[PDB]
């Protein structure tokens, strides 16, 4: 999603939270999207 | 053998050594006095070690 | 230590897990493994092998 990395643990052991702080906001962004779509997804089949 | 050597190569010309198979303190280099200008990108200096 | 969840620290690899003997065999160029998912589910231990 942008971040240097796609596991948080390396972002962690690897940056220091003033720097790291941007990469894991970007993680944050994108699984929260992900989360929501597959949500609304459940949502829509168990109207079904 | 590369911080503490003699000799520097030209700039368009630098030298390039290849470090491999040992253990690496990167502590003392960080915390040390001698250096006056020390930053690293992609790492912290102080989780290198 | 085996069967306990701890912390690991495998070769720079950071993760928390329970470490237990696998009946999985590993190819002899080969350090860790991943699942359908892509996690890390194997590892090969840096001084054991």
């Amino acid at each position: 999603f942008g971040a240097i990395s796609s596991v948080l643990n390396d972002i962690l052991s690897r940056l220091d939270p003033p720097e790291a702080e941007v990469q894991i906001d970007r993680l944050i962004t994108g699984r929260l999207q992900s989360l929501q779509t597959y949500v609304t997804q459940q949502l829509i089949r168990a109207a079904e | 053998e590369v911080f503490n050597a003699t000799r520097f190569a030209s700039v368009y010309a630098w030298n390039r050594k290849r470090i491999s198979n040992c253990v690496a303190d990167y502590s003392v280099l960080y915390n040390s006095a001698s250096f006056s200008t020390f930053k690293c990108y992609g790492v912290s200096p102080t989780k290198l070690n | 230590v085996k069967n306990k969840c701890v912390n690991f620290n495998f070769n720079g690899l950071t993760g928390t897990g329970v470490l237990t003997e696998s009946n999985k065999k590993f190819l002899p160029f080969q350090q860790f493994g991943r699942d359908i998912a892509d996690t890390t589910d194997a590892v090969r231990d840096p001084q054991t092998l």
